[PDB]
């Protein structure tokens, strides 16, 4: 069928320039119709640009028309998106969609999105600390365990549990935007309360906008 | 705001049969284009859920439905379900000035009647980690609980507390029910000079309460 993966999330000054990609696989970007629709945090959808296969040109919304250029790499199948002049109004989610261009519809495929960030402050990669299982966190036969990941910009982190191995029972939860100006949020995860002398507990902690990864060993109160 | 219009909000109980409208011009969706229906579940990317008015994708539930009228266009969902709480968007084309993919403003669903469900709640103490690099930060975890509103508050041994708290705002989980976290950040000094520090999550008119001392290591 039709996949889609996207650039990663970043953090650009204002009057600055970003530019997102979105590689396609199943089908080739030639039988596509491509499109770019943003979300600023907790409002809606904006469509920005896509190609109108009535037409075979690529339209811009009014809105961005002078600021917006969407490009294509067909040797590639992956498609471009670069948004000049950023202001605060920029920061959002943007998504590449895309229909088969033997219809009409733009969005029957969505991508991950990439947050950008239009900011003055710049990258800061998290701290990751172990949030250790101890009697305080037992419920009888499971136990709580986590991971803090403190004082990061911008958003996102996301977080798993050894590798994906543990999915049933992990809890990532929303980031607090502290009085610094940085994020932090933390990852639980339940397991059983028999396991903890002898299984390992490792919190995936991945930040984009930083390039960086941690793996960060959780192990109990001692 | 929206080219389209939308009602902000629409609810319905388990079972019942609820409709969205959206409605339009005679540029849009009176001009006879399309109109299609996106649902976006909490946490998650929109994805499509009805097309050319009123077909289904491979895999959407024949719950959902669409019709089209005039200037306006309706989402129907039938015997409603809680997993069904989500935001709807219909989309159709406009032409104005130009090719354009135009947007409603996008719908709450709210299913009611759902149970109230009482916070889990952990709270860990700083990690031993954190308070060698001379910090420390109290983490109070609170999770499937209905509804949404939550106090959180802290105490110093038995003294409320708020210099150093920071709390989120409650956030709906893939259940329908919410979470939220607080923080505390304190010095190390203060960490280890009280007996003991707590966090109370009030919800519905009930608390539960967690503690944690520095002469632990449980």
């Amino acid at each position: 069928q039709v996949q889609l993966v996207q650039s990663g999330a970043e953090v650009k000054k204002p009057g600055a320039s970003v530019k997102v990609s979105c590689k396609v696989s199943g089908y080739m970007l030639i039988e596509l119709s491509m499109h770019w629709v943003r979300q600023a945090p907790g409002k809606g959808l904006e469509w920005m640009g896509g190609f109108d296969p009535e037409d075979a040109e690529t339209i811009y919304a009014q809105e961005f028309q002078g600021r917006v250029t969407m490009t294509e790499d067909t040797s590639t199948d992956t498609a471009y998106m670069e948004l000049s002049s950023l202001r605060s109004e920029d920061t959002a989610v943007y998504y590449c969609t895309t229909g088969p261009a033997v219809t009409n519809r733009p969005a029957d495929y969505w991508g991950p999105g990439t947050l950008v960030t239009v900011s003055s402050a710049s990258t800061k990669g998290p701290s990751v600390f172990p949030l250790a299982p101890s009697s305080k966190s037992t419920s009888g036969g499971t136990a709580a365990l986590g991971c803090l990941v403190k004082d990061y910009f911008p958003e996102p982190v996301t977080v798993s549990w050894n590798s994906g191995a543990l999915t049933s029972g992990v809890h990532t939860f929303p980031a607090v935007l502290q009085s610094s100006g940085l994020y932090s949020l933390s990852s639980v995860v339940t397991v059983p309360s028999s396991s903890l002398g002898t299984q390992t507990y490792i919190c995936n902690v991945n930040h984009k906008p930083s390039n960086t990864k941690v793996d960060k060993r959780v192990e109990p109160k001692s | 705001q929206s080219v389209l219009t939308q009602p902000p909000s629409v609810s319905g109980a388990p079972g019942q049969r609820v409709t969205i409208s959206c409605t339009g011009s005679s540029s849009n969706i009176g001009a006879s284009y399309d109109v299609h229906w996106y649902q976006q579940l909490p946490g998650t990317a929109p994805k499509l859920l009805i097309y050319a008015n009123s077909n289904r994708p491979s895999g959407v539930p024949d719950r959902f439905s669409g019709s089209k009228s005039g200037t306006s266009a309706s989402l129907a969902i039938t015997g409603l379900q809680a997993e069904d709480e989500a935001d709807y968007y219909c989309q159709s084309y406009d032409s104005s000035l130009s090719y354009s993919v135009v947007f409603g403003g996008g719908t709450k669903l709210t299913v009611l009647g759902q149970p109230k469900a009482a916070p889990s709640v952990t709270l860990f103490p700083p990690s031993s980690e954190e308070l060698q690099a001379n910090k420390a930060t109290l983490v109070c975890l609170i999770s499937d609980f209905y509804p949404g509103a939550v106090t959180v508050a802290w105490k110093a041994d038995s003294s409320p507390v708020k210099a150093g708290v920071e709390t989120t705002t409650p956030s709906k989980q893939s259940n329908n029910k919410y979470a939220a976290s607080s923080y505390l950040s304190l010095t190390p000094e203060q960490w280890k000079s009280h007996r003991s520090y707590s966090c109370q999550v009030t919800h519905e008119g009930s608390t539960v309460e967690k503690t944690v001392a520095p002469t632990e290591c449980s």
